[PDB]
């Protein structure tokens, strides 16, 4: 009877929403019906005080919080977006992964296919700021689940079959990534003074 | 089909990638004319430029590898045809579009690197700063960043 | 018997016990298998707490 | 940054470095000031670009005497970890007209304590006021001098812009005392509410 | 398929009924409050405010 | 005798109060498909823990939409420092004017 | 060019989709604003295929899935609900609630709130059901976990001070003879099966 | 002295309710003007930075 949003961007909307954002590195067709219709997604965010932000040159979008022109308010605060600390490992871990990120884009380029990372890899550099947990079974097994709680937030992919995961665009969009240098930083000095 | 190619892209792009080249090359020559002055007491300025590869550019070329692979499965070539308009469609597309900064990403090369000052030190050859743009700086401070690039 | 009482006295009980070896009865912890046993003995039907 | 100090006691969304820019824009911010950020640091893993990258404690006052008459705002702003954001850090602006009460003694009592020491204080000295947030501070500033929210934003955006571009925009924004009705066009508007929910 | 319509037009007063035929005299009972009471008040106080 | 007389007191009146129940609702026409339904679940071997562990075809209402991942709700980890304080307030008498030409 | 929704509206939706339902017992002023603008808010909830739930009768508002130009599917197969899927001993309960809240309706009228339920009456009512473990504190704490659950999808409040909890009417729509109906149907087809 | 257009319309529209008020119907004219008016006022409420 009356009118109804179209299938596909009704689909991309709730997908959307539900991951908190789209790639075109893994979800070609929504991905690009959005670009195609911006104006239609930005209208259905609107009253909910949300809005995408794209970022072209990595292939993403995501949503964001669409609340006032800096009111008095010197810090957004919205319903549905509900705010989170993550613990100290998972700081470790997101700081690692960020470095890493800016390091490989350093040289291949912004937006370049990131290079697959071995799970070996990083065991050595969160030991540098954990110790020994006591066994290889209790470390490799912290660390699987670190990358699959962050994976949640969508900042890194499943371990393939063969133990590497790539990290996603996502994590260059961090809230204050200012704050992961320092901390990391910090912990390092910390070791290297104790040492 | 049989008598078609591949090779009208794959020129085009090594065309894009010779001018980005010849872009770099150029402006190794201005930096070496910087390192005879002095920014700072002992610092002199450079100029550094990092790689764009746009979405537009990568999808291209996973479009053409898909290409390369569509003309082994045979259906009277139609897999092949497909995947060859798939490809022929970005590039027209782009076309069309080429005052979006998405194709300019594909097709121009300027817009194939970004650029970025960075003040060297003297002594060491170590990075001190790198400046993206004259945000933040005293005044003075942002009218030198200004002048030397300038 | 009130159930917290219950275990103190449960516990103690089955200390005397640990040397029978008959019936598998080890030394880990008292209270935690008194807790344990009672569990048993209210789903079996032998006892009712209320 | 020796201006800057006063001015983010004077005024209520400062703009830092106004002057340099020409008056269209500021391009810093009072986390920078505090870490005593110096650049944009290498572009890379260093941190040598950032002055005081740990716990930290800052402190700025003004002493203004008019007849004798010491009245003395301040601030003090500190965090407790590595974390330069906004909501980690933890504010407590002072307005005073003690002439014994000076920045000097207001670090030492920190030192001693954190917030509960000098909320305790304020009830021990006489002529001292305290604010955990910035909004009460300069409605007692206001208060004292007799001045529209507007005249100390005029202040700091008069500390640079030397355009004048636009006088009515400047006449509209930054002189006149805000008196939109704004409010009273939201009280009429819900008037009639009652009668669009019996429509309805 | 109407009583499903006016089910999902409803507004609460037909919570405590299904769509067969056996709850026709509920619909119809209601319709008939429509008409004979609950309209003509609302339609009065609407008008006087 | 007590604790007998109160536990059956407590049952006569938990019972008397479910019997009032259902007689208030026997022809209320929800009411009639609940005893129905109520009937039906007696059959059913409640001690499987699968068996009252099904999934049954009840609709979706009052779906709440929340918690939508926007990133930069994200804040990370304040590890606190607690090692020493930054006493010094000296005057920093080093100030003395010496400056270029 | 640029066109908001009325403040208003975008904080009562917002509430509205954080909480799921609404009431004019607990939120009159925003109840009042979403009754007030029903157009705006179904307009606001259709691109993410859900509806408004109207019930003037009883001060209730809630979120509904929508089917129009998508038939079938399954509800719950939505991408947004975030809940599982209601379990048969859950049901039991909600029927045994059902009961007591049509009683009570029946017995006040519908315009009061108050249509609670002492702790102690629940607990026999399920004996017969889920059989007697012959302990008091384990049979509560089975009683206290389902009514827990159900605060979940929002049919009951916590245990109060009195160890007394209120029937949420939202479970007059939960349960109605369309869907009570299609549980029976269901039913008969699982005791059949069992034959 | 500048008088905006947004003030102009939003006269317009006072005179228009005022005349409608007479119209004999059950409100469906004399609301629809009211409410023509209100909406003014609850834009500019809503855009207040325009
Ligand atoms: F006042 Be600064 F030198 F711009």
């Amino acid at each position: 009877s009356e009118t109804r949003t179209l299938q596909k961007i009704r689909e991309a909307t709730q997908e959307l929403l539900k991951y908190g954002l789209l790639e075109e590195a893994s979800k070609p067709n929504l991905y690009r019906i959005v670009l195609s219709h911006p104006e239609e997604v930005t209208r259905i965010l609107e009253p909910l005080d949300l809005d995408i932000g794209i970022d072209e040159i990595r292939g993403l979008l995501y949503v964001k919080v669409r609340l006032d022109e800096t009111p008095a308010q010197d810090e957004w605060a919205h319903p549905l977006v509900r705010r989170q600390r993550l613990n100290l490992e998972q700081s470790l871990l997101v700081a690692i992964l960020r470095q890493h990120f800016v390091a490989w884009e350093q040289e291949s380029g912004t937006g370049a296919s990131q290079a697959q990372i071995a799970i070996d890899d990083l065991l050595p550099q969160l030991q540098i700021y954990l110790g020994d947990p006591g066994s290889e079974s209790k470390e490799r097994t912290r660390l699987l689940t670190l990358l699959d709680q962050l994976k949640g937030h969508g900042l890194v992919t499943s371990p393939d079959a063969h133990e590497r995961i790539v990290i996603r665009p996502i994590i260059a969009h961090l809230a204050d990534p200012i704050n992961l240098q320092a901390l990391l930083a910090w912990l390092r000095e910390q070791i290297a003074q104790q040492t | 089909l049989n008598r078609s190619s591949d090779d009208g892209v794959t020129q085009l792009l090594s065309h894009i990638e010779h001018e980005v080249l010849v872009i770099e090359e150029r402006l190794n020559e201005l930096n070496e004319t910087m390192f005879r002055v002095d920014f700072q007491p002992d610092r002199y300025l450079r100029l550094d430029t990092k790689k764009v590869v746009h979405e537009s550019l990568r999808t291209l070329e996973k479009a053409q590898r898909q290409l390369n692979a569509a003309r082994f499965v045979d259906d009277n070539g139609e897999s092949h045809y497909k995947a060859l308009q798939v490809l022929v469609a970005q590039l027209r597309d782009a076309c069309e579009r080429n005052r979006t900064l998405g194709a300019k990403a594909l097709l121009d090369p300027r817009f194939r690197l970004e650029f970025a000052v960075s003040v060297m030190d003297r002594q060491s050859g170590n990075v001190i700063e790198s400046r993206t743009g004259s945000q933040g700086g005293s005044g003075g401070e942002k009218e030198i960043i200004a002048s030397y690039v300038l | 018997i009130p159930l917290e009482e219950a275990i103190q006295s449960l516990s103690s009980i089955l200390i005397e016990h640990v040397s029978q070896e008959q019936y598998d009865i080890n030394q880990d912890n008292p209270f935690l298998q008194a807790s344990r046993e009672l569990r048993e003995w209210i789903k079996r039907r032998l006892i009712v707490e209320r | 940054t020796l201006v800057d100090a006063l001015m983010t006691l004077l005024c209520a969304n400062p703009r830092y470095n106004l002057a340099s820019t020409g008056g269209h824009e500021s391009d810093r911010d009072l986390i920078s000031y505090v870490r005593g950020v110096s650049g944009p640091g290498d572009g890379g893993e260093g941190q040598s670009h950032i002055a005081r990258p740990g716990k930290t404690v800052t402190g700025i006052a003004a002493t203004l005497e008019r007849e004798g008459k010491q009245v003395r705002l301040g601030a003090l702003l500190w965090f407790d970890s590595t974390s330069s954001s906004v909501t980690d850090m933890k504010r407590l602006w002072l307005f005073s007209d003690n002439p014994g009460q000076t920045l000097e003694h207001w670090l030492n009592v920190y030192h001693e304590g954190g917030t509960r020491l000098l909320r305790q204080m304020e009830k021990e000295a006489i002529g001292l006021w305290t604010y955990p947030n910035k909004k009460q501070y300069l409605a007692r500033l206001r208060d004292f001098f007799e001045v529209g929210e507007n005249a100390f934003t005029l202040l700091n955006r008069a500390a640079g812009l030397k355009q004048l571009n636009s006088i009515d925009e400047i006449f509209r924004e930054l002189v006149l005392d805000d008196h939109s009705a704004f409010d009273r066009a939201a009280e009429v508007a819900n008037s009639f509410d009652g009668l669009t929910e019996i429509h309805q | 398929k109407r009583m499903s319509e006016a089910k999902r037009v409803d507004t609460g007063a037909l919570v405590e009924a299904g769509a067969d035929l056996d709850d026709i005299p509920v619909y119809l009972q209601r319709l008939q409050e429509l008409t004979e009471e609950a309209l003509p008040e609302k339609l009065n106080r609407f008008l006087d405010y | 005798s007590q604790t007998v007389l109160q536990a059956r007191a407590r049952s006569e009146r938990d019972v008397r109060g479910f019997m009032k129940t259902g007689l208030a609702a026997e022809h209320h026409r929800v009411g009639h498909l609940l005893n129905e339904f109520l009937n039906l679940a007696l059959k059913l071997d409640w001690q499987r823990q699968m068996i009252r562990k099904q999934e049954v075809p009840l609709p979706a209402v009052g779906v709440a939409v929340t918690g939508i991942p926007a990133i930069e709700r994200l804040r990370f980890k304040e590890v606190d420092d607690e090692a020493e304080q930054t006493l010094d307030l000296s005057n920093h008498a080093a100030d003395l004017t010496q400056i270029g030409d």
